RNA sequence: GUGAACAGCCUCUAGUUGAUAGAAUAAUGUAGAUAAGGGAAGUCGGCAAAAUAGAUCCGUAACUUCGGGAUAAGGAUUGGC
RNA sequence: CGUGGAGGUCAGUGACGAAGCCUAGACCGUAAGGUCGGGUCGAACGGCCUCUAGUGCAGAUCUUGGUGGUAGUAGCAAAUAUUCAAAUGAGAACUUUGAAGACUGAAGUGGGGAAAGGUUCCACGUCAACAGCAGUUGGACGUGGGUUAGUCGAUCCUAAGA
RNA sequence: GAAAUUGUUGAAAGGGAAGGGCAUUUGAUCAGACA
């Protein structure tokens, strides 16, 4: 499969970078019938797309 | 026009062409003459080279300045162990040069000697001198017709002997066989000497002696394709040099219109069969005697195997040779040690040499302690021991 | 045969002087020549957890030793994967039941 | 199609060939000349060792500057390569033609590779830049494939001679 | 964040992970480097390279259009707690 | 001697094979050339008497087109760097997803524009050619979809000037 | 469907070019007269 657009799509949704974006390996099938964005917020919303966290940046030596 | 200054020429053109010897282990290409007014012996001997370490001996030079005084020199260890004799081999003068006539073999043959007949000993049926074998089933009248024919026409007499590599460290467990010139006593006599010693071992005491002149006959260690810089040692271009620097700037005039033999070029360096001559031995090792590297002044109790063993090499088991000096070769190579061809006498060979001490310390790195009792008694007991 | 086996490699004297750049993906070449010497297979498949450990200090971080467990599984193929373990010194070759 | 020339009866043969096929043609040469009357399973087993690298196609007209291989013993020469892509043309090609072989009838123990030719196909063109605003031709070099499997097989005298051979005759 | 600093060096957000590859480590190169003792003897010519370098304190000549020369030259100090 | 075309003639040759082409096959002529057999081929062509010319090539760093040796050779080495597994497929060092290791380090390899380009934007299908390796991918190929203003610009004003 | 150039098959020759002239040997091949 080729799931280019749905990770571009997810990202916008989301609102944050490409970087960030985490699509579940194991649920390529329904990950690839998702074209639009209301199937992308439906899969965001189950735990399909999941959000990643930012990496840290600590000022405890600062 | 003639070149602005004058130098001697880079090189010699007596060791031409610089090839890749023909075979790892140098041909002896010429024997001491024969006087067969003495006992038949040797006149070469095998071994492998193990490394190099230092002794302590005074000097007996009178007119020096270091005269009755200490000094210290570098040595070499060439590992010895006895050789077998497993056949003789009868030559004839012809107009056209020496020409072998016959080759009698030994009844029985090692592993040894069989492998060096192989390249596929593992997958072989091992089927070499079975036939030849069965020449000794009956009386013997084949062998003796041989031996007849060589005493009835041979002038020069050559025995055939292999060194014993398994009881070396080396891994190759394929022996060396080369042939060995006898000279003393009669064409009869040498090959009655031959015959009565196959399947026999010959030491090395009975071939070299203590304060004996020696020649070394190997093959030098390789280093690939190499520049004219190192290869012949021509100076370097200057940093200005566009095109490279490490190179000879003019080959050739314009006539002759073409590259002389006599313009150095890169190619192979080393790997090069080799004779250097008069080197004095030292000392006459013996593998079973304990304090091999023990003096009349040392006396302790010591090997000539330094802590740690040989790099690369191993542990000295057995018969060795210590010669002054450096020789052609690396370690855990094939040498030929033969006899001197001339009688020498300036003074500098006939001296006595006496060794004080020989340095066992580790070769593998900055070593400190001769024997394992010093490292104890200086740094005492570790936590390792306790 | 199926058999399973724990093993030490010495890396350290596999990536003697190698450059630096190419030092974590030459130690993935090494693991899977070392697989095949021990188990005679040809296919041999490295676990993306084994690839981390291989990779922890960057590209030229290797650890000098590395304790593995391979399998070999049903021609045949190796599957190689990491032991996690204190140190790797002082371990030698155990079959695993 | 019309093949080259050949002396192998066509009842007991099939063919192949393949057409404008953007491979190598010096490539391609060598490694139809290095199964050219082999038997067909032993061409085959010893294609697929060289893309084993476990022998190699030798190169005895193309072979200019290339490299020398111990693998070339075995042909008696020393510059030898691996062409893999020509060698997997030529596989399909042997694929097809024992496939013809047999929908004709014939056993395949005894076929053999009795006919293979290389020739050259039309050049197909690119362009390559270089220094001071030039520009240079940058082509490939097609080739056709042909070949064809067969089954193995297994007084005038004078009147003074007439008289002295009469003569002998009556001799003995 | 370091620091005088839009310098160099490291990181967060975001963005890329693209430039034909595999194996080996000969000569000669291109690029980056280090050298015992001597110290320009090299060379048309110190070309190239090396040495010097921040900050604080001390000290600073001839000459001068009195503004300079001047960071002249020449010395000392510098971490952590 | 040979070539294109013209007048006359042989009531000339020919789809039962004209012309052309191939032929270490045969014959004639000192030679320019002429004739025959075999193969290939498919629609026109020749001998002789005369007329006529854009009438004969090895060269001109000749013109146009085609093709070699060089040669599977020079080379495909700037911009720190890739690795494991799964999915897809006839086929994966290069496509997608996940994991890991890195870089740009805010005067960026980030986020918008003025010129200039003109559909390169987006989706589906899809790999012959193109992406100087590869390719299932693409700014490629095929078929469609997409740019919404009383307030943002143009439009209005004048500048050097026209 | 010519030539340059190329593949396969068949024949022949080849000790730092190849090609040519006169003469004959060997191999291959071929017309003419059997009045
Ligand atoms: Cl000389
Ligand atoms: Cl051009
Ligand atoms: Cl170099
Ligand atoms: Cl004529
Ligand atoms: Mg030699
Ligand atoms: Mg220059
Ligand atoms: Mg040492
Ligand atoms: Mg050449
Ligand atoms: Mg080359
Ligand atoms: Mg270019
Ligand atoms: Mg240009
Ligand atoms: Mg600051
Ligand atoms: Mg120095
Ligand atoms: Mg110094
Ligand atoms: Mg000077
Ligand atoms: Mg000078
Ligand atoms: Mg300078
Ligand atoms: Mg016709
Ligand atoms: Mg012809
Ligand atoms: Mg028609
Ligand atoms: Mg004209
Ligand atoms: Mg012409
Ligand atoms: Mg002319
Ligand atoms: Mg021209
Ligand atoms: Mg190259
Ligand atoms: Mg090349
Ligand atoms: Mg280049
Ligand atoms: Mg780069
Ligand atoms: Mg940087
Ligand atoms: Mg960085
Ligand atoms: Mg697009
Ligand atoms: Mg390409
Ligand atoms: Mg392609
Ligand atoms: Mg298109
Ligand atoms: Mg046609
Ligand atoms: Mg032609």
């Amino acid at each position: 499969a080729n799931l280019r657009t749905q990770k571009r799509l997810a990202a916008s949704v989301v609102g944050v970078g490409k970087r960030k974006v985490w699509l579940d390996p194991n649920e390529t099938s329904e990950i690839a019938q998702a074209n639009s964005r209301n199937a992308i917020r439906k899969l965001v919303k189950n735990g399909t797309i999941v959000k990643k966290a930012v990496t840290v940046h600590s000022k405890s030596r600062t | 026009s003639h070149r602005k200054y004058e130098a001697p020429r880079h090189g010699h053109l007596g060791f031409l062409p610089r090839k890749r010897a023909a075979s790892i282990r140098a041909r002896v290409k010429a024997f001491p003459k024969d006087d067969r007014s003495k006992p038949v012996a040797l006149t070469s001997f095998l071994g492998y080279k193990a490394g190099m370490t230092t002794i302590v001996r005074d000097l007996d030079r009178p007119g020096s300045k270091f005269h009755k005084r200490e000094v210290v020199e570098a040595v070499t260890v060439v590992d010895t162990p006895p050789v077998v004799v497993v056949g003789v081999v009868g030559y004839v003068e012809t107009p056209r040069g020496l020409r072998s006539l016959t080759t009698v073999w030994a009844e029985h043959l090692s592993d040894e000697v069989k492998r060096r007949f192989y390249k596929n000993w593992y997958k072989s049926k091992k089927k070499a001198f079975t036939k030849y074998s069965a020449k000794y089933a009956q009386d013997g009248a084949g062998i003796e017709r041989e031996l007849a024919r060589i005493k009835k026409y041979a002038s020069v007499v050559r025995v055939l002997v292999h060194t014993q590599i398994r009881k070396t460290p080396l891994a190759q467990k394929k022996a060396h066989l080369a042939e060995i010139q006898l000279n003393g006593g009669s064409i009869s006599e040498k090959v009655d000497w031959a015959r009565e010693h196959f399947e026999k071992t010959v030491a090395v005491d009975s071939v070299f002696e203590q304060n004996e002149m020696i020649d070394a006959i190997a093959v030098t260690k390789g280093h690939g394709f190499e520049g004219v810089t190192h290869r012949w040692g021509t100076k370097k271009l200057p940093r200005k040099t566009h095109r490279g620097l490490r190179k000879v700037a003019c080959i050739g005039a314009w006539h002759p219109a073409h590259v002389m033999w006599s313009v150095a070029r890169a190619g192979q360096r080393g790997y090069h069969s080799r004779t250097s001559i008069n080197h004095k031995i030292y000392r006459v090792g013996k593998g079973d005697d304990e304090a091999n590297g023990a003096t009349s002044f040392d006396r302790t109790k010591k090997t000539i195997t330094p802590m740690g063993g040989f790099v690369h090499y191993g542990e000295i088991k057995n018969d060795f040779i210590m010669v002054k000096g450096c020789i052609p070769g690396n370690r855990k190579r094939i040498v030929t040690l033969r006899k001197s061809l001339y009688t020498n006498t300036s003074r500098k060979a006939l001296e006595e040499v006496s060794l004080k001490w020989i340095d066992t310390a580790s070769k593998f790195g900055k070593g400190r302690f001769q024997t394992p009792a010093e490292k104890h008694a200086f740094m005492g007991t570790l936590k390792k021991d306790l | 045969d199926v058999v399973t086996r724990e093993y030490t490699i010495n890396l350290h004297k596999r990536l003697h002087g190698v450059s630096f750049k190419k030092r974590a993906p030459r130690a993935v070449k090494e693991i899977k020549k070392f697989a095949k010497l021990h188990m005679g297979t040809d296919d041999v498949r490295l676990a993306p957890e084994l690839n981390q450990a291989i990779w922890k200090r960057g590209v030229k971080g290797v650890e000098y030793r590395l304790r593995l467990r391979i399998s070999r599984k049903r021609p045949l193929f190796s599957y190689v994967e990491p032991v996690l373990v204190a140190s790797a010194k002082g371990l030698q070759t155990v079959v695993v039941e | 199609a019309r093949y080259g020339a050949t002396s192998t009866n066509p009842a007991k043969s099939a063919s192949a060939r393949g057409s404008y096929l953007r491979v190598s043609f010096k490539n391609t040469r060598e490694t139809a000349q290095a199964i050219n009357g082999w038997e067909l399973t032993k061409a085959q087993k010893y294609l697929e060792q060289v893309l084993d690298h476990q022998r190699a196609i030798p190169f005895r007209r193309f072979n200019s500057s290339i490299g020398r291989t111990a693998q070339g013993k075995e042909f008696g020469v020393t510059k030898a390569r691996w062409p893999a892509k020509s060698v997997k043309f030529v596989q399909g090609l042997l694929q097809n033609a024992a496939a013809n072989a047999e929908a004709k009838g014939l056993d395949a123990t005894k076929l053999y590779v009795s006919h293979i030719q290389v020739n050259q196909a039309p050049k197909q063109r690119r362009r390559t830049y270089r220094a001071h605003g030039r520009i240079n031709k940058y082509e490939s070099s097609p080739s056709h494939i042909e070949l064809v499997v067969t089954e193995k097989e297994e007084v005038r005298l004078t009147s003074r001679q007439r008289g002295r051979i009469a003569a002998q005759k009556r001799i003995a």
